[PDB]
């Protein structure tokens, strides 16, 4: 049932790469035909080809020259690859299953498709000669008036980033009754600055002034930074 | 609206009376029917060559053992000779 | 080298209507799927049998000549993404893809942004750079303009200006980002970011030294 | 056979009936027959065998 990406998500044009998904919990993981899409930037959906376990080698016939891709009969690994092509097309790359149920007799012509039918947790990939400097804290520091509730405003923002990704975590998933996340631009430099201020029942607050957790991915990826007590 | 091999074909028949007709669908197999010359119009395969009538229902089409067993003043010699080529000399006979 | 719409629209609580024309649509079937934005797709319908595949409430599918007919539930509220669509050659071999039609509900409430603007304060101060935020979110849609200022008067001073992007409940939430150096945040002005889209437009102040 | 067929019988003339196909119920699939895949090499090499001499 469960299904979710692996690898870096990240490269420069030249050198080929290659992402993952593991399956697992799932009662038959042998027989389902799985593929591969992706979307671009301008949110165009695309396909790239099944495979099985059986051993069937098939991809988009626009890409066949870049991908080639391998299977683990022993645990399930599916690996992905793209050498010659590589530049414009980079997004959000995703992992899904092709489920198939069967009509009646294999090798016969009877096992039609149910389609996809689960899919994973979402990997983003883009092309971009820079490398990540990476994030460092930053908090907004709030202002509250005297009472009665009302507004309650607090953010720890990062100005500099290079993944795609980013991870949004106050006081490691603690709250989610109020969450907000939102993106920005490119600058002159390319490393975008993406900033959360997020909703809380603020009145009077005490040592339950919640962190901030960072995505990070490519660098180390582990700062916690709490938030003054200014409410 | 997508192999095919049957048809889901019609026709109208003979009743009870000759003076009334009945339309009644069916179905066939292939090449039990090949084609005349839209609506696709078919005819059964033997009506062109030969007559037809149906097999009994109640007739059972499984094969049983049937012995052939000789008259009187003859006998039936069966061969007991393992190897045996072709025809020839069988010299265990029963 | 299938063709899907991708622009209609429709009110809510009537039959809407989907469409994906192709040629390789006989050993094809056809897929849809609505991927809310950043999230994953699922299943719009599933083939459970050779013979037919509507059997749940909110969705039914019709089959034309080259056209597919997707129609859907009576009430349209509430569910409103992208619909993509795709299918398969009559080799078996490939699956084509060809866009999908993004549909929103008509009945919209009216546009009001009211987000807190934060000032730059407590970190960059402390180093070489000022990091200007006036972070609004929360609009419907975009086309809203914030007017940076120089003291009671806009300058733009080449600030950036990100894009809009549906969150929650197809609601944009861009923000807006201002760069510039901090001898200037503590030379210039005071500093207060209003936002304009029509009629009444609110706003929030930064203050400055206000600790 | 994997059909499941039914017994569609229509009077023609005073007693006779024709006894048709009817809607196939419960999908519809090929016939088949299976052969021991494994059974059957050995059968084929046993032929060969005294073929040859
Ligand atoms: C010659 O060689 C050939 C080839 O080897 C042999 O021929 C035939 O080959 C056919 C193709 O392989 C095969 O046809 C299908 O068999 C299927 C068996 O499926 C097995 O696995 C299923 C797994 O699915 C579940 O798990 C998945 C992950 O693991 C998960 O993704 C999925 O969602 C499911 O959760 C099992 O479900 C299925 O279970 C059967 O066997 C179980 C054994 O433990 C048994 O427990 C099950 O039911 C029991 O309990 C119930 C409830 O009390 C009782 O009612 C039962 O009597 C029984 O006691 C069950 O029997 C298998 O392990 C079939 O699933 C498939 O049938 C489906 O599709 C057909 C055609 O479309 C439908 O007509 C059918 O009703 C089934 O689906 C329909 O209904 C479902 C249920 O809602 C719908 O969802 C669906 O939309 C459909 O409408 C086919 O039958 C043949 O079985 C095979 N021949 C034989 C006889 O087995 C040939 O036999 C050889 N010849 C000889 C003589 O040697
Ligand atoms: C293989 O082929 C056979 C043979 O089919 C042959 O062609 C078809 C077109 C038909 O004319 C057959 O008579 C002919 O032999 C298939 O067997 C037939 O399959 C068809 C599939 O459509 C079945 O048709 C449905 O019949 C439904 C019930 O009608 C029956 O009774 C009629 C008289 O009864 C009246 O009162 C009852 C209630 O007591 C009402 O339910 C009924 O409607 C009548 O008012 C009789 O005339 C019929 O022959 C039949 O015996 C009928 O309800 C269905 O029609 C509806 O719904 C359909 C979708 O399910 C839709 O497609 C139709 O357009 C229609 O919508 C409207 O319904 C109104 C109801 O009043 C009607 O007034 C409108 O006119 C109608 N719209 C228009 C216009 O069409 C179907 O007609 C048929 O019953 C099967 N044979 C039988 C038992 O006659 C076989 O399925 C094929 N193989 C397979 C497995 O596919
Ligand atoms: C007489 O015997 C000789 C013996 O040599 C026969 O010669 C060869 O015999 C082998 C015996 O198994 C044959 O079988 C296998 O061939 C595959 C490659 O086949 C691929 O190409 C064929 C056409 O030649 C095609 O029919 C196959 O279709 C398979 O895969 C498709 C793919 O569909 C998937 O993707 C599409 C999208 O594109 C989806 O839409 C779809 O849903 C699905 O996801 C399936 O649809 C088919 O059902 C089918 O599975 C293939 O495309 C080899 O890969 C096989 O063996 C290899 O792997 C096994 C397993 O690891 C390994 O043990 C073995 O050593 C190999 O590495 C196997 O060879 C040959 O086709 C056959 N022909 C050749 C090339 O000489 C001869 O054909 C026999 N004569 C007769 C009349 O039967
Ligand atoms: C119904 O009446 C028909 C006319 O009296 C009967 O004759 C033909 O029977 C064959 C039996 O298979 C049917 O099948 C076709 O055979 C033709 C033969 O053509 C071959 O020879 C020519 C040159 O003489 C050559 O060019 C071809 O390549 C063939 O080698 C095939 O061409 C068809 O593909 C097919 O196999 C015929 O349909 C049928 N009609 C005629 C006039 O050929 C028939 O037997 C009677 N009943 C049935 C249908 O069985
Ligand atoms: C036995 O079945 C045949 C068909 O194989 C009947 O012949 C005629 O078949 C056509 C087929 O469309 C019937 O269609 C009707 O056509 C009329 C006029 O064009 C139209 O107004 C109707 O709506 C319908 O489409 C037609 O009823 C039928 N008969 C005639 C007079 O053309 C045949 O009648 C059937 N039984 C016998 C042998 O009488
Ligand atoms: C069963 O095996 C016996 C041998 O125990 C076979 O008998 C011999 O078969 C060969 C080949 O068929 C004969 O040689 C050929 O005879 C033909 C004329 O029939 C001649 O035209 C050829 O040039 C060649 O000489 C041989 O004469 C024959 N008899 C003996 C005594 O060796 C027998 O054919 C095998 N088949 C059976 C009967 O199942
Ligand atoms: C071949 O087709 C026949 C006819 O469809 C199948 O017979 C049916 O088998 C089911 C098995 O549960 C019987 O049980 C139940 O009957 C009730 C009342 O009619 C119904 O509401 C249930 O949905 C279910 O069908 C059913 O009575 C029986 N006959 C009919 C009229 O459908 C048969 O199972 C199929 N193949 C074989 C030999 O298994
Ligand atoms: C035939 O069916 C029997 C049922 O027990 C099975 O044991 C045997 O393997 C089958 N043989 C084949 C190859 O069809």
């Amino acid at each position: 049932v469960q299904l979710r990406e692996s690898g870096p998500g990240l490269v420069k044009p030249s050198e080929t790469l290659s992402l993952s998904c593991t399956v697992s919990q799932d009662s038959r993981p042998s027989d389902h035909s799985w593929t591969w899409v992706r979307q671009s930037p301008g949110k165009a959906l695309e396909w790239i080809g099944d495979i099985h376990y059986n051993g069937a080698t098939t991809y988009n016939p626009s890409l066949r020259s870049r991908v080639r891709i391998e299977l683990d009969q022993s645990i399930p690994r599916f690996s992905l690859k793209m050498t010659s092509m590589t530049a414009a097309d980079t997004g959000m790359y995703y992992c899904a299953r092709n489920a198939i149920r069967i009509y009646g007799v294999v090798a016969l012509g009877e096992w039609f498709h149910y389609g996809m039918d689960v899919w994973g947790q979402g990997t983003a990939v883009t092309v971009s000669s820079a490398s990540t400097k990476g994030p460092s804290v930053f908090p907004l520091a709030p202002s509250s008036k005297s009472t009665s509730g009302g507004t309650a405003a607090l953010g720890c923002l990062v100005k500099d980033y290079f993944p795609e990704p980013v991870t949004v975590s106050w006081n490691s998933g603690a709250l989610t009754s109020g969450v907000h996340t939102f993106p920005a631009v490119l600058q002159s430099s390319g490393l975008y600055s993406l900033s959360s201020v997020v909703t809380v029942p603020s009145s009077s607050l005490g040592t339950q002034t919640y962190i901030c957790n960072v995505n990070h991915k490519p660098s180390n990826t582990k700062v916690d930074k709490r938030v003054e007590p200014k409410s | 609206i997508t192999r095919t091999e049957l048809k889901n074909c019609s026709f109208n028949m003979t009743t009870e009376l000759r003076d009334k007709k009945q339309k009644v669908y069916s179905l066939f197999y292939r090449l039990d029917v090949v084609q005349i010359n839209s609506n696709k119009e078919y005819r059964l395969i033997n009506c062109n060559t030969s007559a037809i009538t149906q097999a009994c229902p109640k007739v059972s089409f499984e094969p049983i053992p049937i012995h052939y067993c000789a008259p009187a003043g003859f006998a039936i010699l069966k061969c007991k000779d393992k190897k045996f080529n072709g025809t020839g000399p069988c010299p265990s006979v029963s | 080298e299938l063709t899907q719409p991708p622009s209609v629209s429709v009110s809510p609580g009537q039959t809407a209507r989907i469409t994906c024309s192709g040629a390789p649509l006989t050993s094809r079937f056809t897929y849809w799927y609505r991927q809310k934005p950043g999230q994953a797709p699922v299943l719009i319908i599933s083939r459970s049998s050779q013979r037919s595949s509507g059997w749940s409430g909110r969705f039914s599918a019709s089959w034309s000549g080259t056209t597919v007919t997707l129609t859907i539930r009576g009430v349209q509220a509430d569910d409103e993404a992208d619909y993509y669509c795709q299918s398969s050659d009559t080799s078996d071999s490939y699956k084509m893809f060809g866009g999908g039609t993004k549909l929103t509900v008509l009945g919209q409430p009216a546009a009001a942004p009211s987000v807190t603007l934060f000032p730059p304060s407590s970190e960059e101060l402390q180093a070489n750079k000022a990091t200007l935020v006036c972070l609004i979110s929360d609009f419907y849609p975009g086309a809203v303009t914030v007017a940076w200022k120089a003291d009671s008067s806009p300058v733009k001073a080449g600030v950036e200006t990100t894009t809009p992007s549906k969150q929650s409940n197809n609601k944009y939430a861009a923000s807006s980002y201002l760069s510039l150096t901090p001898e200037q945040w503590k030379s210039h002005k005071s500093y207060s970011c209003q936002v304009t889209h029509e009629g009444s437009t609110v706003e929030k102040t930064v203050a400055p030294t206000e600790c | 056979r994997p059909n499941n067929n039914t017994r569609k019988s229509i009077r023609i003339g005073p007693g006779q009936a024709f006894y048709a196909t009817g809607d196939i119920i419960g999908d519809i699939r090929q016939a088949h027959c299976n052969v021991s895949k494994a059974t059957w090499n050995e059968t084929l090499g046993k032929v060969v065998k005294q073929l040859r001499k």
